[PDB]
RNA sequence: GGAAUACUGCCAGCUGGGACUGAGGACUGCGACGUAAGUCAAGGAUGCUGGCAUAAUGGUUAUAUGCCGCCGUCUUGAAA
RNA sequence: AGAACUGGCGAUGCGGGAUGAACCGAACGUAGAGUUAAGGUGCCGGAAUACACGCUCAUCAGACCAAAAGGUGUUAGUUCAUCUAGACAGCCGGACGGUGGCCAUGGAAGUCGGAAUCCGCUAAGGAGUGUGUAACAACUCACCGGCCGAAUGAACUA
RNA sequence: GCAGUCAAGCGGCGACAUUGCUCAUACCGAAGCAGAAUUCGGUAAGCGUCUACUGAU
RNA sequence: UUUGCUCCACACAAUAUAGAUGGAUACGAAUAAGGCGUCCUUGUGGCGUCGCUGAACCAUAGCAGGCUAGCAACGGUGCACUUGGCGGAAAGGCCUUGGGUGCUUGCUGGCGAAUUGCAAUGUCAUUUUGCGUGGGGAUAAAUCAUUUGUAUACGACUUAGA
């Protein structure tokens, strides 16, 4: 007894359990034999909609169902495990988000898309914002004023409490309007995104970052290559 | 051994240095106790106040004159529990009794002689680690006692003029030693040895 | 299963020092000193190399092993607020009555006065802590900023305004006039 | 103080049915008159053969190989209370199994109240390997370079009074 | 900079030497070789003559003296070891086993020798306080 | 490969220290030692002594000490 | 309650049960010596503040049937789930398309309400567990992923 | 009270849920308690509709 | 007051001993830490070492502890004088300068022990009192009575006087 009491709320979902992984464990194996490039992705950030879009732009290039360590498994972490020649080494190259493409596409093509794709993200923590902006030195709106503040709309009572704490600006409540005493500088070029200045930055909606998956390593299941034709 | 043994009261257990003593008194050796007011009791403070309270309650239902009265000192409540441990009204019990001195702090003359511990009874050496203990000098103040801070005053005065006095006789041992010391390995020295003195 | 040995890790930066005996904990350090007793924790301590100082209890119990973790705690929160210090800003906000505050030294003990709280006649007087310090945010609306390098002071301190200006008897929803911690920073911080 | 004995049982032979199957148990008793009366009782338990029909082949007590090695012990002891008989294992490091077995009916009499005559004990065996033990109160002492003190000793006065004021330091 | 003190508590462990305090061994030393549990523990005292055995720490006081020793160590090698360190050569020469011989020694101490320590002790004291007051 | 040691049980083995009893009253008998004469711890204590010759230990009783503890009849299941 | 059978008392002292019909042992001439029955060995109270193993903080504990169940009290176990493919927990990210699913209607966009609760890709995501708005929006879990580094979680027995 | 479904479990019995008729005072915590007044819960049980005693030696 | 009262030295007697038959030998504080010596870095510092019991320390030899001669130290100690200091909690005691007088078993010598007959606690202290001397000191009050009321059921209590 005196142990914490666990708590739970009921959902129509449940846990995969160790029976999806050995699924996963599979999945990658099968890819070998199927396709004929094989390439590890390192993208540490990512959105949903926007992976659909990537995954979604192309039928033959496939993004490996797994899990980053159960890929290395998988893929082999030893000469005596892996599933063809030369991909230990290449397993051991990659680490972090899931991140790897298995595709018959050409590699001139892989490298083309990726280097001209780009698209707008939130400032992530760990980043540094490229621009600074300053809250109004009053009331404050929805956008915070980037867009023309007649436009915007003011800022909804439930969210003081976040922004006060949370965020720990000195926020208060004037007639169901946040207002703040100073323009509040939530961040500026050069400072290291901490998670309450993403997060600032994050309930602004202020997408001021981009993003782009970044690749380092090739793979073949023929000619056995090591090579990185590594892009950031 | 001992023509009048005096016993420090402090850091033992009122339950185990009664008997002990109870023992003694009826065994015609004469004890005093001193420094009752630091003994101590098993149990944390609230335990130990609420079951005072409780048998001051039962003291007399129609009048407390015509019946027993309650003692707040702490000199009294370890009366109290080595009283119920003699054979009182009896011809015995009452000689014993008169065998037997306690007060707080150590007035003198003791102040002057030594003083023994019982170690059947040390609440270090009964006690276990980490559990909590009551004071006497706590509790009597919560029953009505009133000298307390007097006894801690001058008690203080009795502390002060004895380190002096030990501090005399440590330089005293010093040069004792360094006297006994150079005349040792003589040749008397070195047949004593021999001996085992 | 009565736990043979259980060993705890405190790390000492070097700016600080640590003096360790019979268990009365003194903390040194660039922002003064620190003093707390621990005789009644029955904890052992060890310097290892001067900048791990290890805490065991040998034969501990659940009760007691539980006991164990909170010496690193309070000896750590020692070594922070010797290094680091802790800043505790609070904020007197009101509806219609401002709230006036302000210190007196009565006695010489620096006694700090709110008056025309909620209109009452009353003046409250909430004495200091020894260590902390109090300091008026400046351009800051209504913001009394407490800082020390005591946690107990500091924040027990913080806690009897907040306490003290309670509402009498009165619809909480409707009245907000008091006082609360609108933070709990540190002095240097970074 | 309790000793191994093993003793064996073949139910009295009859004609036509020579030399029965000899069923064989150990029992742990202070002496051969109480292992003897426990061999009955654990037969009509599992064997419905009954002390009037059954004989004692023969007892031997079966003492320790070698009683200077510490032995890790696994036990599987079933025991009775004011429930059914529940399966319990515990495990015990000791010097030799009758020393193992001893402590055991003592932790079974403080932590669940049971008795000798409650206890059956089913099989006592080593744990031969290490890290094969599933306690963590036995895992505790296999510790490298296993060093605790003994804080808090107390010397047991003889005489009625002391003027030391004796310290507990070890 | 910082300073802990000493807190030097006499730890169970192989190798160590300790003084068996009752029964038939009651004043010889002995060797842990292996801890038993948590309450008992066996010890080997091979040059003392006490057999191996398994024995509370109840009955046992621990010495301050330890030596090199591995866990499990049987007889002989506890032995050999024993002889190495020279324990018993380190052990004499202390004031706590120097106390025991003392108490043996006045126990055997014959009336007459026993009156001979009156007339030297004299003796000792005269020089003694002679030499002090000057 | 051979020794002990622990445990159990035996000794019609040995050797001390302490406490109570001294009952029977000339031999008869069963036994031991000795070649024998005889002796003995062998069907119950004998051998010396120190003070009491101020003749007491002790007997009855007042008190004290440690412990124990209203009568005659009659009920019912004892006490009542 | 009542029919009957067998034992203790009924005529009965003694020790223990702190006193106690019917409880435990023990069936009595007056004495000296030794061992015990039940009871006890901190004092009253004659006998070990003995040893060994565990167990409990109770704000009248514990020693003196209304209790099935409650308790983030304590201690040892029983049956299952996960685990170096990274067990628990703590932070961060993802937390999606049909879709503002169909209907009442100023409005229910997952979260005032009524029946389904379908589907594609996913790394996992409920026509959505709560917070939240006039309705949006925003936060969160259940569901996975990243940093951490081994035992952890669920129900029961005593 | 009588009758009936179901079942956490106990081993055929069965908890609760289940269907039919038959303070005035004071101090704290919650209440759409805006104020006043107020109910609810706890705490204090405070507060209200020959010999006992006593003089005297 | 036939010198009553009391302090002191002993002279004999008595009353009894909840019970001597070498010494109640003095720091404090902690007990998951402390004692003693040393050092300088005077601090929660470094070094050496002690506990694990007082089985200790002091004292202890002489006719129940005699009569005498020397040696070496000039210390140890009993007793009376005497300087100074400390102790008010129940101090009622604890220590020091000075010299005086005995012992000194620290060391070496010269004599007595007996017949208490083989032991009889073999009488060696404690609190109280009287009678006696010898030497010192001070050498009065209350009640009843008269009277009175701030009192008083009756008692009792409070006023005043040569």
């Amino acid at each position: 007894r005196s142990k914490r009491s666990k708590l739970v709320t009921l959902a129509q979902t449940d846990k995969k359990g160790r029976e999806n992984k050995e699924r996963i464990f599979d999945e990658v194996r099968e890819a070998l034999d199927t396709y004929r490039y094989v390439w590890v992705l390192h993208l540490d950030d990512v959105r949903t909609p926007v992976l659909q879009e990537i995954r979604t732009s192309w039928a033959g290039s496939k993004l490996i169902m797994g899990k980053r360590k159960v890929l290395q498994k998988a893929l082999g972490e030893k000469r005596e495990e892996e599933y063809k020649e030369n991909l230990y080494q290449l397993s051991k190259l990659c680490s972090g988000v899931t991140g790897l493409l298995f595709t018959d596409e050409d590699v001139n093509t892989v490298k083309e898309y990726f280097k001209s794709y780009v698209r707008s993200d939130y400032s992530r923590p760990n980043t540094k914002a490229p621009l600074t902006f300053t809250i109004p030195e009053g009331i404050v709106y929805s956008r915070g004023g980037q867009i023309p503040a007649e436009e915007d709309v003011p800022m909804i009572h439930s969210l003081e409490p976040t922004m006060r704490n949370k965020f720990e600006i000195p926020t208060k409540i004037k007639a169901g309007k946040i207002t703040i005493d100073s323009p509040y500088l939530v961040c500026t070029e050069g400072e290291k995104l901490d998670v309450r200045q993403a997060l600032i930055l994050k309930q602004f909606g202020i997408a001021a970052s981009e993003f782009k998956v970044k690749v380092s390593a090739y793979y073949d299941n023929d000619s056995s290559t090591v090579e990185s034709t590594n892009i950031n | 051994v001992e023509p009048v043994v005096v016993i420090d009261g402090k850091g033992h257990l009122v339950g185990r240095l009664a008997s002990v003593v109870a023992k003694q008194l009826l065994n015609g050796q004469k004890i005093v106790v001193v420094r009752a007011e630091e003994l101590n009791i098993s149990g944390e403070f609230f335990r130990n106040k609420l079951k005072y309270h409780d048998f001051l309650r039962k003291a007399t239902a129609f009048n407390k004159t015509r019946g027993p009265f309650h003692f707040r000192a702490p000199s009294r409540i370890f009366y109290k529990a080595l009283r119920g441990m003699v054979s009182h009204k009896t011809a015995r019990g009452k000689a014993a009794l008169e065998r037997l001195k306690v007060f707080e702090g150590i007035p003198p003359p003791y102040d002057k002689k030594k003083r023994v511990v019982v170690p059947q009874a040390l609440r270090v050496l009964r006690l276990k680690p980490g559990r909590k203990y009551t004071t006497l000098g706590k509790l009597s103040t919560s029953v009505g006692w009133k000298y307390e801070d007097v006894v801690a005053k001058l008690e203080a005065k009795r502390k002060v003029s004895s380190a002096e006095y030990y501090a005399k006789k440590r330089a005293f041992t010093k040069k004792v030693a360094s006297a006994n010391a150079t005349a040792a390995e003589s040749d008397v020295a070195k047949q004593l040895a021999a001996l085992g003195y | 299963m009565k736990y043979i040995q259980t060993e705890q890790q405190i790390e000492v930066p070097e700016g600080v020092t640590v003096s360790i005996k019979s268990r009365i904990v003194k903390v040194v350090g660039p922002r003064g000193t620190l003093t707390k007793n621990l005789k009644h924790i029955d904890v052992t301590f060890t310097k290892v190399n001067n900048q791990l100082i290890k805490v065991a209890v040998h034969n501990g119990g659940r009760k007691h092993v539980a006991a164990l973790r909170t010496v690193k705690s309070l000896v750590d929160n020692m070594i922070t607020g010797v290094t680091k210090g802790y800043k505790y800003k609070m904020r007197y906000v009101y509806a219609h009555f401002p709230i006036n505050v302000n210190i007196v030294e009565k006695d010489g003990a620096k006694f700090i006065e709110v008056r025309n709280f909620l209109g009452d006649k009353k003046i409250r007087n909430v004495p200091v802590r020894d260590g902390v310090t109090i300091e008026f945010s400046t351009n800051v609306k209504d913001e009394i900023v407490l800082s020390g390098n005591s946690v107990e002071d500091v924040s027990q301190n913080a806690a009897d305004l907040q306490q003290i200006c309670r509402v009498r008897n009165k619809d909480i929803r409707k009245f907000l006039d008091g006082i609360y911690v609108s933070h709990k920073g540190f002095i240097t911080e970074d | 103080h309790f000793k191994e004995y093993q003793v064996i049982g073949r139910r009295l032979p009859t004609e036509s049915v020579p030399e029965p199957k000899l069923f064989r148990m150990r029992i742990f008793a202070s002496n051969e008159v109480i292992a003897k009366s426990r061999y009955w009782y654990f037969l009509q338990k599992l064997h419905k053969v009954k002390k009037a029909s059954g004989e004692i082949v023969s007892i031997n007590q079966i003492n320790e190989a070698h009683p200077t090695k510490v032995k890790n012990f696994g036990v599987w002891v079933r025991y009775d209370s004011r429930s059914g008989t529940h399966n319990m294992y515990k495990e015990i490091r000791d010097v030799s199994r009758v020393a193992a077995v001893e402590t055991l009916y003592q932790d079974m009499a403080a932590r669940h109240r049971a008795r000798f005559r409650s206890i059956h004990i089913l099989k006592v065996a080593e744990i031969e390997k290490t890290a094969d033990v599933k306690r963590q109160y036995v895992k505790q002492f296999l510790t490298k370079d296993l060093k605790f003190p003994l804080p808090h000793r107390v010397q047991k006065s003889t005489k009625t009074f002391s003027y030391k004021r004796p310290s507990t330091f070890y | 900079d910082s300073i802990v003190k000493a807190s030097n508590w006499r730890l169970v462990e192989v190798g160590r030497v300790v003084l068996i305090k009752k029964g038939q061994s009651a004043g010889k030393l002995a060797a842990i070789v292996e801890i038993i549990d948590q309450k008992k523990v066996l010890i080997d005292g091979p040059k003392a003559g006490v057999p191996r055995q398994a024995i509370n720490l109840g009955q046992v006081v621990l010495t301050p003296l330890t030596f090199a020793l591995p866990r499990g160590a049987r007889t002989a090698t506890v032995s050999k070891k024993w002889a190495a360190a020279a324990v018993c050569e380190k052990w004499a020469a202390s004031s706590w086993a120097k106390k025991i011989a003392q108490r043996e020694r006045r126990a055997a101490l014959t009336d007459f020798e026993r009156f001979q320590v009156m007339v030297l002790r004299k003796q000792k004291r005269y020089t003694v306080k002679k030499a002090l007051a000057k």
